[PDB]
């Protein structure tokens, strides 16, 4: 689960995945 | 969602829309989280002061969407519930403490490239993820502001506030049953999850294993996207002992 087939299986990042990744920084 | 945007296709798999069945109205979000079982709020379901009492027979549900209105043939999977669960000590009359509801699909629905279940958080995943100044995700095709129907399904990427904030800001009794987002006066940035929202997932996303997580469920909020006033989300985490009836 919450692995997207068109996005974490196709190994592509969202538009907006990144904020969610500097916020954690 | 107020200031959100068109998400892109297949953003949220595990998005679902409860429905009306006659009239069609949309109700609320929810979130597929097996391929039978759908979690929601349950003021989505059942909150008296506004005469809210939806049966098995007076629901619907439709996953795998992105435009709110086109019926988007085969991509698009309609179904109806089985048996609906309200947690037995959801308290409607107070603070709408433990908003929380399972819907059981009658049919096990077929999972696909815009069908798939969103992960449930486990002790550690919610002691590593849950901390202020994380931001998560809440996606719905609710109101764009306080009423605005999106055309397509809305996303805002918003940051966890710590408690004594969120206590602060409201008069309501704030539990441990549930947390609070949003940017705050001085952040520079806004957005809020709003009317038709209700029940939705917030997600965060999981750097360990690259996996996404519900953390929330899309609760109450007294207006949509108001300054020095938050969002409230179910803690799925607290509440996922309870999530018993499935087994
Ligand atoms: C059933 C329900 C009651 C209240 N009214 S309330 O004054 O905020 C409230 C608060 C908690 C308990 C009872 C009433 C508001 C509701 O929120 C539905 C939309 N959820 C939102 C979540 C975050 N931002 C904006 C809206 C839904």
């Amino acid at each position: 689960c919450g692995l997207r087939p068109l996005f974490e299986k196709k190994q592509v990042q969202d538009q907006t995945e990144k904020e969610l990744f500097e916020s954690y920084i | 969602i107020v200031e959100g945007q068109d998400a892109e296709v297949g953003l949220s798999p595990w998005q679902v829309m409860l429905f009306r069945k006659s009239p069609q109205e949309l109700l609320c979000g929810a979130s597929l989280i097996s391929d039978r079982w759908v979690l929601t709020a349950a003021h989505c379901l059942l909150y008296p002061p506004w005469d809210k009492n939806f049966t098995v027979d007076d629901l619907l549900v439709r996953i795998g969407k992105h435009s709110r209105t086109r019926y988007e043939r085969k991509v698009e999977k309609i179904s109806m519930l089985d048996k609906i669960y309200i947690h037995p000590r959801y308290n409607w009359k107070e603070n709408l403490d433990r908003d929380i509801a399972l819907l059981k699909l009658k049919r096990p629905i077929e999972l696909s490239d815009y069908i798939h279940p969103v992960c449930l958080p486990d002790k550690q995943t919610a002691a590593k993820l849950l901390h202020a100044g994380f931001k998560g995700r809440v996606t719905g095709w609710g109101n764009r502001r306080e009423t605005v129907q999106p055309s397509v399904l809305q996303v805002v990427n918003l940051p966890l506030v710590e408690r004594p904030v969120c206590k602060a800001s409201t008069r309501i009794r704030i539990t441990d049953n549930m947390f609070c987002a949003g940017y705050k006066p001085g952040e520079g940035k806004r957005g809020d999850a709003c009317e038709g929202d209700s029940g939705g997932p917030f997600v965060m996303k999981s750097p360990y294993n690259n996996r996404w997580y519900q953390m929330g469920i899309v609760s109450w909020g007294e207006g949509c996207d108001r300054d020095g006033k938050y969002g409230f989300y179910t803690h799925v985490f607290r509440l996922k002992k309870w999530i018993k009836v499935i087994d």
